[PDB]
């Protein structure tokens, strides 16, 4: 069987504190 | 291998590789670390 997937899987790319940043 | 061999000689290599990332340090250089001040103009250095 399959499903959609959604808008899950984004994790913390790398061990770094950020805030109010749309970081690419 | 045999002592009668120059570069075809064996040779020990140990590579250091450094994991030089943003998580918590564990092996660090020597260095003694200093009390911390604080709301004062500092020459600070936290980890390296
Ligand atoms: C995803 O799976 C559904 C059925 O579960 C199917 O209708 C759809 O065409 C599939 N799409 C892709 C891109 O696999």
């Amino acid at each position: 069987a399959y499903t959609n997937s959604f808008t899950r899987g984004v994790y913390y790319p790398d061990k770094v504190f950020r805030s109010s940043v749309l970081h690419s | 291998f045999q002592p009668t061999n120059v570069g075809y000689q064996p040779y020990r290599v140990v590579v250091l590789s450094f994991e030089l990332l943003h998580a918590p340090a564990t092996v660090c250089g020597p260095k003694k670390s200093t009390n911390l001040v604080k709301n004062k103009c500092v020459n600070f250095n936290f980890n390296g």
